């Protein structure tokens, strides 16, 4: 997962 | 400007999560991850941030008649907010964002931990089967009127899905003694  | 709207800062976009007040004050609450990148964004400056860990983040109004109690639909409405809750699995759920504007779909799990890499850990996320992408990070997270989360990451995309985590609005909220509008 990553932010966005 | 509404929950979901591109709030931007230099070459960066994120999403407005929700308006709020501080003791009569307009700010509108963020991704952390989002807030950690400037003190100017192009609705006024920011107030506070806290990621990794937490992802939130506040920005003070520049123009406090901006500051709009509602989120927006990307169809031409909007959906009003009146309070902030807590998500429950098995919630229907919809979250608007710059991005892909605005999709649907329900709470799957809660307080997850998420492992952004070199970006760090984030604690306590509320887990989604709505699917998000860059740029939707900060959007709101609701339910008709009631306020549940902030966008801050996830896999996938929207045209193939995946798995999206929120920040819990509730815990920004009482980290900057604000109240949704």
């Amino acid at each position: 997962p990553a932010p966005f | 400007i509404a929950g979901g709207e591109a709030i931007t800062t230099g070459g960066s976009r994120c999403s407005l999560g929700f308006n709020v007040s501080v003791n009569g004050v307009a700010h509108a609450l963020t991704a952390g991850h989002c807030t950690n990148i400037s003190a100017s964004w192009s609705i006024g400056t920011r107030t506070g941030t806290s990621f990794p860990n937490n992802d939130y983040g506040i920005i003070r109004h520049s123009n406090p008649a901006a500051a709009d109690g509602r989120v927006y639909l990307y169809n031409g409405s909007y959906q009003d907010i009146t309070t902030a809750g807590n998500a429950f699995v098995g919630q229907a759920v919809q979250r608007s964002g710059s991005t892909t504007g605005l999709r649907s779909g329900s709470v799957t799990g809660l307080n997850a931990t998420v492992n952004y890499g070199s970006s760090g850990i984030v604690y306590g996320m509320i887990q989604t089967n709505v699917c998000a992408q860059p740029g939707d990070s900060g959007g709101s997270l609701f339910a008709g009127s009631t306020a549940l989360g902030l966008t801050s990451g996830g896999s996938g995309n929207c045209r193939t899905g995946g798995t999206t985590f929120y920040q819990p609005v509730t815990e920004a909220l009482s980290a900057y003694g604000a109240t949704v509008l």
